[PDB]
């Protein structure tokens, strides 16, 4: 497998970078939820 | 001489077939991009 280990170093680095899109792409979605939330500290759900 | 060359044939083919479907990946996320892009200069600079 060492005379193919670039595929291997490849595949790694291709599933590595689909991932590191995948956690951008939560950040993304969260930011986008919570941009321009503003809540108040008087606010309790168990009441309200 | 030619079984190993062949050897290095089939590698160095799958090596490009690899790159190729990476590269039309990326080429579609590219275009998607641009879109955006487009989208963005005709709604949020001439004209909001």
């Amino acid at each position: 497998l060492s005379e193919y280990g670039t595929f291997c170093d490849n595949i790694n680095s291709i599933l590595d970078e689909v991932n590191g899109l995948l956690d951008t792409t939560q950040l993304h979605v969260a930011d986008t939820l919570m941009q321009g939330v503003t809540l108040s500290s008087n606010l309790n759900t168990n009441l309200h | 001489a030619q079984v190993q060359i062949d050897r290095l044939i089939n590698g160095r083919l799958t090596a490009l077939n690899a790159y190729v479907s990476q590269q039309l990946s990326d080429i579609s996320l590219v275009k998607f991009g641009a879109a955006l892009a487009m989208e963005k200069v005709n709604e949020c600079v001439k004209s909001q």
